[PDB]
């Protein structure tokens, strides 16, 4: 591939095991799933960019503008978990196990 | 919520699902899918109460994280082919993402630990969409990208898939769950006969949206959530009994009903492929889900179970829900295995 | 009691009212019509008939017609010098043994 | 086949549409003209079956078993009267429902051409028969009674599609007519092995094999007495007619993986007649008196011999009528003292002398009196094994006098003997019940003069 | 006799949380009725 | 056209027909308090919709011809045993009362309709709000058991959080001595045995619990006996309210429209009122349950859904 791919393929990696193992905050996760799509947009950009794909350099900008309207539909959702528990804490969203 | 706001948010959900049907981009599948994610957690959260928000949350956090790695397979198939068409992926890695991906918005096992409880946690009419409706956009991407999809790996899932659904549905009281063990079941049966013949996928899946949906429209005309508060039908509504009982018995592929079809085709598709040890093992692993549909037959049908005193005061009122299709239904799910030759229209 | 409940109820001898009953049924003007139907199509009809039927089948099997057949061709074969019976079914002439 | 298929349907409008009071008179009487034009399949040829169309066709072995078929619909209306009399309208109507729908699956199984189309109707029969044991039976056991049986037999159905499927791959048609002449011999191998056993243990479950057979004790002691007839009259031969007919395409491999299963059979026969000697409940003992006279079948059929064919075919018959009588019989005697020990109505002879000389004439053909067809068709079966291997003559001459011992006792426990004092409501036998046994005997000893009609193809 | 249907214990065996009670489902009472929480 | 979503969207609002006037109001007291006549008073001078106290027969009064079914059909539960058994052990003392309730209950939908549909206020005696006060005189006394008191609960707290509260609560008080004279002085044969603890555990009920909980989220007015025959009076107070508190000003034509549609379908009302919770007071065999069904079926003009029955001279059934 090339030198910097490795290290945004690395990121999207490690954005992934952060998002997959979850500590005691809500929010923390929701930024691992941010951080995600960072690092696609950045790889999808350095491949449109360097092959002169010239239709597709509008791609990473609506990448951008999805996953910034779904981000806002998961703050409501956190806004929402916080009013009732008292806290964003994924321990307490534990009442569909019966 | 306003009527006419409910009729947009459900638009908004058709139109994500026909979005991936007609894209023959893989930006278009994308979008399609995150407008269908959006759209249909208002109607998780429709009834505000602590369990629909915490339903809400596990479905937004399993279906945010499977559309993030299917965009990664997206760009791997892009770096390694210079090309967004919706057809057979060019790099093995990207198959194994797009695969997983996929796997965790249908819910198969072992991506399925949230099928159960989001169901649970929303009400009726919302998991008569989970399950039905939300599994066409992912089926419709597998019929396409199929000839690359790694074949130790969709019959892996498919295995399980009918395990756990198996297992898990014989410890369930509540109908919620049990419907939603039901459908981790049949999305096996779909997926093992993919590779070998794509249009017993399509068949399998129009009779399962037809099967569940007549069970949800019969449980919400009584109002009914859990096992016992079923048993009561009996005492209000007599027809309601019989016509559960034969859709239950349809269900697990008893024949003459039209639930043994599927069964009987992807049994057909697979030992022409010189397949038989899976078709058995899948067909002798289906009886677990024939136990727990024949259960609910013994406390709703063919036994009288006790009734309540209030019960007296409900003969007097009629039923004012809507029951749509609900005959229409209820006989394409029963008397449908004469026309069986019938599914070469699906080609 | 944990519930209520009906008491389980008694039995009814259809001989109690009606000696003439046949058992069919309580109504004595039904007990005598299904007494009727089963005695005429069970018995006069079904057995009587049915067994009649049966003596005279046309030949079943084709039985009658093989010992029929079989004193015609050992009239033939008996009075030409063949033998009754060929130890072998089929001509030799047709058949191209291995090698 | 549409001239016995299409009456059958109208007998379900008939039911519907019929007085409020008279949906046992019409069902009785129209069935029974249903039965009198079956004697028209008799229609049989030295040389070829009766084929009638594409769908449908009929020979000397599925003659017998639709006549039966047909005869025993009747029967079953009759003797399910009395304990459905307290049932509402609306759910006698579904009971009559379910039997009709179960005579229209048996004659379309015993004459369907293609043999998926047989699998199809073959498990058909499960549904309607699962719904009367469940929800028409009296006790508590019944729910458990209906899991057995019907786990059992898919256990063994599934099995048998998967098979069916891949011979028709392989050959090329499931048409039993193609098979006769397509048909290719068997390689001995691992694969082949496991092709026999999914062809054949779909019906060893329904015989019952011994062994697999813990259903039919509980099947048909929670059933109701049309459950209990028509379990024990025809949906054990659904079994027996089907190996019948595949094995044909078995050959030779049936030369040594019948062994397993000839050596349950014989050996079982004997546990099965014994336990009967100390069953205390009279419905169970003579649930058990099925399986032994079905371990004759089993092993007349994987022998093939002309002999055992002829006999197998016989037997069937015969135990159908004799076995479905004594059902009958013991019914008749619970819708008095409402209770299934054996032991506690005795002397019966003293009270019910008619219904007494049923009971002989019941035992005298379950113990093969000759010249029965009940002895007819065991007699062929103990001479055919007897070339197979001289010393079966031991085990089928033990059976011989364990049945005859088993047989009588059940008649001198409940016939002979003190009436018991407590017990004082033995009313006269209904006209009902007489002719309901008249029914069973009757067409029993008049094959006797004319037996070649049940001795099946190789007559 | 009378044809034999479910009493309240028989009922009860589907009144619960899971048909199989073990020492991890033990304490798990049935959902609210209508699926609302206190707050 | 029925009312549903389509007439909703069509202009079949809420707010659109009701008016300052558009009030419901409850009537509460002991015993032979004269609730009913205080009642029935304001509903003349405010020319609203008069609700007479749910009895036992009050469904059988909304649906078929009107008039009372047997008394097979309701229970078999029957207000005048209460009074003369309160201990009997087949348990009719706590089947009334859950009977009751669900009675209540449908009234309070049905008071909540005609206000919703056509902006006209309603009065009504003893609402689902003030049953529970019966309930606690019953249970102090050894009446009912307490897991009778457990289940009235459990059905309560899935039924009342659904409805709105009464705009104003009307108590007419009155002292437990002189209640035991009125009583005495009706001379109803059966009524005359309430014991003096009976009637005050009622007013403790009203007193400790009710009305302070009560008054949280409603306009709340107190008589007394002397004062309560003054109608005028009584009407002059409520018609100036501030109505400044309760839950009914958070109401938009959104909100209500999802309670009309509720409160329109009674099964749907009734439904957590049959809870398979086994309680031998209220549970019912099948053997029972099944005879009682089919003859409840044997009725006249009750085989079919109304408006279907040949029986009693319906027509155009083949068309309809
Ligand atoms: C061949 C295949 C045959 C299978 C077909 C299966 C159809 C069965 C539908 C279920 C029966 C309806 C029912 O019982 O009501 C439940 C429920 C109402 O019960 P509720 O929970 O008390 O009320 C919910 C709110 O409170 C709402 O309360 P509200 O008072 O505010 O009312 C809002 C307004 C809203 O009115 C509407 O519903 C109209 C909305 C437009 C629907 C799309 C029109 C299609 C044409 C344009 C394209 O009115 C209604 O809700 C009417 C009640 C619902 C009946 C109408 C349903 C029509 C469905 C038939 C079309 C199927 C298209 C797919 C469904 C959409 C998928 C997300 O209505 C639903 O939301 C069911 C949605 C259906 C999802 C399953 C669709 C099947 C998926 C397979 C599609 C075929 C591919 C294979
Ligand atoms: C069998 C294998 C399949 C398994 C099926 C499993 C279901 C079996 C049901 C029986 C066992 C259930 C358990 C019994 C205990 C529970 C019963 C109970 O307590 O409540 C009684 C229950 C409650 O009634 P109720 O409120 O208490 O009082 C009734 C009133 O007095 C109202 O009374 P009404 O005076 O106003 O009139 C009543 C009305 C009844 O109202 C209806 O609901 C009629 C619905 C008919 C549609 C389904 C017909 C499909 C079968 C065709 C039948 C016609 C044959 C052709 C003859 C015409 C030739 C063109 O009757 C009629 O007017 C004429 C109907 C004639 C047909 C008889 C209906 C029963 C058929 C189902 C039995 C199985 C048939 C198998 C046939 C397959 C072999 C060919 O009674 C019923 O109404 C239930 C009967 C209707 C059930 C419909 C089930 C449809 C789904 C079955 C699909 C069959 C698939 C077969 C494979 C096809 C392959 C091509
Ligand atoms: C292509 C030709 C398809 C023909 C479709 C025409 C019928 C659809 C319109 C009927 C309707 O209003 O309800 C449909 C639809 C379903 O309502 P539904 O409750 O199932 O209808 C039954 C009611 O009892 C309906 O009772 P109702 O009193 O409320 O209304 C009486 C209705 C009576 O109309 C009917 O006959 C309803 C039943 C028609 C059949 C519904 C299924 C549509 C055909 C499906 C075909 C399946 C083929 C499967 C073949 C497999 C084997 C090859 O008359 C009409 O509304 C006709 C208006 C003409 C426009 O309603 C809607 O929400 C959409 C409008
Ligand atoms: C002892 C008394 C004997 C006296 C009579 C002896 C002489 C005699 O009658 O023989 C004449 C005949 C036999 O004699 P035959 O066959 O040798 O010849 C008589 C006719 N000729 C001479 C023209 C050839 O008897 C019979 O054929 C009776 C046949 C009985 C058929 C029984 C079935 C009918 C009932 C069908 C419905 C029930 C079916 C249920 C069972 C299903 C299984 C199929
Ligand atoms: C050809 C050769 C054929 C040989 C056939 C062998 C026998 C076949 C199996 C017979 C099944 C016996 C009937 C089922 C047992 C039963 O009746 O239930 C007992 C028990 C009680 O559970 P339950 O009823 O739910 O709760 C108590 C309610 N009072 O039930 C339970 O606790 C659990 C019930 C288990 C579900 C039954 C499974 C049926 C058999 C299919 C097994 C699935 C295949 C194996 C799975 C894949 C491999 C891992
Ligand atoms: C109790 C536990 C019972 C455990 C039974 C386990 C059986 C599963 C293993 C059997 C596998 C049989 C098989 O796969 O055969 C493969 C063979 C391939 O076909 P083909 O290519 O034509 O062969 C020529 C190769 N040179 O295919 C064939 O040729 C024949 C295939 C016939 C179908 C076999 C059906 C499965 C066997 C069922 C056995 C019955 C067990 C009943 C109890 C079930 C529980
Ligand atoms: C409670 C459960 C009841 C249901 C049980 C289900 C049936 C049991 C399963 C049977 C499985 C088939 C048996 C064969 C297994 C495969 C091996 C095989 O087929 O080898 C064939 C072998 C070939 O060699 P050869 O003997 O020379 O052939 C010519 C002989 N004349 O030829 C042979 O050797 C002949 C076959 C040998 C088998 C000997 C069996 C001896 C035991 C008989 C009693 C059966 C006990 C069943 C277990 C119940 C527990
Ligand atoms: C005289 C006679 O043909 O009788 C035969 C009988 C009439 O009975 P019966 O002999 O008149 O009376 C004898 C009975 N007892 C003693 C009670 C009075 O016919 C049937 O029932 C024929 C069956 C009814 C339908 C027929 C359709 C053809
Ligand atoms: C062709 C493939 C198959 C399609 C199946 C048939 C269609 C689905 C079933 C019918 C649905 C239906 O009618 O919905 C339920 C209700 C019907 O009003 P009701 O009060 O419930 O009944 C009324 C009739 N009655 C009581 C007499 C029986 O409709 C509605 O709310 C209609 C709302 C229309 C407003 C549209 C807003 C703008 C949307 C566009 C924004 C861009
Ligand atoms: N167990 C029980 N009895 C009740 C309930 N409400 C009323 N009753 C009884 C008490 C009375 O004996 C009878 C009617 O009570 P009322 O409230 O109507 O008082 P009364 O009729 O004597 O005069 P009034 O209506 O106030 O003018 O029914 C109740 O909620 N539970
Ligand atoms: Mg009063
Ligand atoms: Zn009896």
């Amino acid at each position: 591939m090339s030198m910097v791919y490795m290290n945004i393929m690395m990121a999207f990696t490690v954005s992934l095991v952060g998002l997959l193992m979850y500590r005691s905050h809500l929010m923390s996760s929701l930024l691992c799933l941010e951080g995600m799509m960072l690092s696609l947009f950045v790889m999808a950009a350095l491949t449109i960019l360097n092959s002169h794909f010239t239709l597709a350099s509008m791609m990473p900008i609506i990448l951008l503008v999805f996953a910034a309207c779904e981000a806002a539909l998961g703050l409501s959702l956190l806004v929402m978990v916080s009013n009732t528990y008292g806290t964003d804490y994924v321990q307490n969203l534990n009442l569909l196990q019966c | 919520m306003n009527p006419i706001i409910f009729i947009i948010i459900l638009l908004t959900i058709m139109l994500g699902t026909i979005i991936v049907m007609i894209s023959s981009h893989w930006l278009l599948v994308w979008i399609g899918f995150e407008m269908n994610m959006l759209a249909i957690i208002p109607i998780m959260m429709k009834n505000h109460n602590p369990r629909a928000t915490e339903a809400s949350t596990k479905y937004f956090l399993t279906q945010s994280t499977a559309s993030m790695l299917l965009m990664m397979a997206v760009i791997i198939n892009l770096m390694f082919s210079g090309q967004w068409t919706v057809m057979k992926l060019f790099n093995p890695m990207a198959s194994m993402l797009m695969t997983m991906a996929l796997a965790m918005k249908l819910g198969m096992a072992p991506f399925h630990f949230w099928v159960p409880e989001v169901t649970q946690g929303i009400p009726l009419s919302s998991g008569l969409i989970l399950l039905t409706w939300q599994k066409l956009a992912p089926m419709s991407v597998l019929y396409q990208i199929f000839p690359s999809i790694n074949l130790n790996l969709i019959l892996t899932l498919s295995v399980l898939s009918i395990l756990i659904g198996g297992w898990g549905g014989l410890n369930q009281t509540q109908l919620r769950k049990i419907m939603a063990y039901s459908s981790i079941a049949h999305m096996g049966w779909m997926t093992a006969v993919l590779p070998y013949n794509p249009t017993m996928t399509l068949l399998n899946l129009i009779i399962y949206i037809i099967m569940t949906s007549t069970m949800f429209t019969m449980f919400m005309a009584n109002s009914t959530t859990t096992t016992l508060s079923l048993s009561h039908t009996w005492n209000k509504t007599p027809i309601m009994t019989v016509l559960i009982l034969a859709t239950l018995l349809s269900m697990g592929g008893l024949p003459p009903l039209s639930g043994f079809m599927p069964k009987w085709m992807i049994i057909q598709e697979m030992t022409k492929n010189n397949s038989i040890i899976l078709p058995t093992f899948m067909a002798i692993t289906a009886l677990l889900n024939l136990y727990f549909y024949m259960r609910l037959t013994y406390s709703t049908t063919l036994t009288m179970f006790p009734s309540t005193n209030n019960m007296k005061m409900k003969w007097q009122f009629p039923l004012m829900k809507k029951m749509t299709f609900l005959p229409t239904m209820v006989v394409l799910s029963t008397m449908m295995l004469p026309l069986t030759p019938m599914l070469s229209v699906l080609e | 009691l944990r519930w209520q409940e009906d008491p389980e109820p008694e039995d009814e001898n259809l001989y109690e009212k009606n000696p003439d009953s046949h058992g069919y049924d309580k109504d004595p003007a039904v007990d005598i019509w299904n007494m009727r139907v089963v005695f005429f199509f069970g018995f006069s009809i079904v057995l009587v008939l049915g067994s009649t039927f049966v003596a005279y089948l046309p030949d079943y099997r084709m039985q009658e017609w093989a010992r029929r057949e079989a004193e015609r061709l050992v009239k033939y074969r008996e009075a030409h010098g063949l033998p009754i019976m060929e130890s072998n079914c089929f001509d030799p002439s047709k058949i191209q043994l291995p090698e | 086949m549409l001239k016995y298929i299409i009456p059958t349907i109208m007998l379900m409008p008939l039911t519907w549409l019929s007085k409020n009071n008279m949906i046992w008179v019409n069902s009785t009487a129209h069935s029974l003209l249903i039965s009198f034009t079956s004697l028209l399949l008799m229609n049989q040829f030295g040389d070829n079956s009766l084929n009638f169309s594409l769908l449908f066709f009929s020979d000397s072995l599925s003659t017998p078993l639709l006549i039966l078929t047909m005869w025993l619909l009747p029967l079953m209306l009759m003797a399910s009267q009395h304990h459905l009399s307290k049932e509402n309208l609306t759910r006698k109507k579904l009971f009559i429902t379910m039997l009709i729908s179960l005579q229209l699956f048996l004659i379309m199984t015993f004459t369907a051409m293609e043999l998926i189309l047989f699998y199809i109707l073959f498990e058909a029969t499960l549904v309607p028969t699962l719904i009367i044991i469940t929800r028409w039976g009296n006790q508590t056991e019944r729910l458990n009674a209906g899991l057995y049986f019907l786990f059992y037999t898919l256990a063994g159905s599934l099995p048998l599609l998967v098979a069916l499927i891949y011979i028709q791959n392989t050959v090329g048609s499931l048409n039993f007519l193609m098979l006769q002449y397509w048909v290719q011999p068997v390689h001995n191998s691992w694969s082949n092995v496991f092709m026999w056993l999914a062809c054949m243990m779909a019906f060893m479950v329904k015989m019952p094999l011994y062994g697999l057979h813990l259903w039919l004790p509980k099947a048909h002691v929670e059933a109701p007495i049309a459950g209990s007839m028509v379990l024990a009259a025809v949906l054990l031969k659904l079994g027996g007619y089907g190996m019948l007919r595949i094995t044909l395409i078995l050959n030779p491999m049936t030369d040594f993986m019948a062994y397993p299963f000839i050596m349950l059979s014989l050996w079982g026969m004997i546990m099965t007649s014994s336990i009967c000697l100390r069953q205390t409940d009279l419905k169970s003992l003579i649930a058990y008196s099925s399986v032994s006279h079905m371990a004759l079948v089993i092993v007349a059929i994987l022998i093939q011999t002309p002999w055992s064919y002829m006999g197998a075919t016989a037997l069937m018959i015969a135990h159908g009528l004799t076995s479905s009588m004594l059902f009958c019989l013991a019914n008749s005697n619970y819708e008095r003292i409402h209770s299934r020990t054996m032991i506690l109505a005795r002397g019966l002879q003293t009270l019910l002398p008619l219904m007494a000389t049923w009971w002989l004439l019941a035992s005298l053909t379950n113990l093969a009196l000759p010249p029965t067809i009940n002895l007819i068709g065991e007699l062929f079966v103990v001479m055919s094994t007897f070339s197979w291997s001289n010393i079966t003559i031991i085990l089928m001459g033990v059976n011989m006098v364990i049945t005859a011992l088993y047989s009588l006792y059940m008649l001198i426990m409940t016939q002979r003997g003190k009436y018991t004092y407590h017990i004082n409501n033995i009313s006269p036998s209904f006209t009902r019940e007489n002719a309901l046994m008249s029914l069973h005997i009757l067409p029993l000893l008049l094959l006797t003069l004319n037996p070649k009609i049940i001795l099946g193809p190789l007559y | 006799a009378r044809q034999w249907q479910p009493d309240v214990e028989w009922a009860e065996q589907y009144g619960g949380a899971v048909m199989y009670p073990t020492k991890e489902t033990a304490h798990w009472k049935p959902p609210p009725w209508n699926d609302v929480d206190p707050p | 056209l029925q009312y549903g979503p389509l007439a909703y969207i069509l202009g079949e609002k809420a707010t659109k027909k009701m008016t300052e006037k558009s009030k419901l109001i409850t009537v509460d007291g002991n015993i032979c308090s004269g609730k009913s006549k205080l009642a029935k008073e304001i509903a003349e001078k405010l020319g609203l919709k008069h609700f007479p106290e749910a009895g036992i027969h009050y469904v059988d009064s909304t649906t078929g011809d009107g008039k009372p079914l047997p008394v097979q059909f309701s229970g078999n539960c029957s207000l005048e045993k209460f009074y003369d058994d309160p201990k009997s052990n087949d348990g009719n003392s706590y089947r009334l009362q859950a009977w009751l309730y669900a009675s209540r209950l449908l009234q309070y939908a049905d008071a909540l309709e005609h206000l919703l549909s056509t902006g006209q206020g309603v009065v009504l005696e003893r609402s689902i709000y003030s049953d529970f006060v019966f309930l606690e005189a019953m249970y102090r006394q050894g009446f009912i058991r307490k897991q009778c008191v457990d289940h009235y609960n459990q059905v309560k707290k899935v039924t009342i959080c659904e409805y709105l509260p009464p705009h104003v609560v009307v108590y007419v008080d009155v002292p437990v001595p002189e209640v035991q004279s009125r009583i005495q002085k009706k001379g109803n044969p059966h009524e005359m045995k309430i014991t003096s603890a009976y009637l005050q555990d009622i007013e403790n009920a009203y007193k400790g619990t009710f009305l302070p909980e009560m008054s949280e989220k409603c306009e709340v007015l107190q008589y007394s006996a002397w004062e309560a025959q003054d109608a005028e009076k009584v009407v002059e107070d409520i018609e100036y309210l501030k109505y400044d508190k309760g839950p009914w000003l958070d109401q938009n034509d959104r909100k209500l429209h999802k309670l009309r549609m509720l409160v329109q379908d009674k099964l749907e009302v009734l439904n957590y009122t049959s809870i398979p919770v086994f309680l031998p007071e209220v549970t019912v065999g099948a053997h029972q349950s099944d005879q009682v069904f089919q003859e409840f079926t044997e009725l006249p003009g009750r085989k079919y859904r109304a408006g279907y029955n040949e029986d009693v001279g319906d027509k155009w059934i083949w068309l309809k």
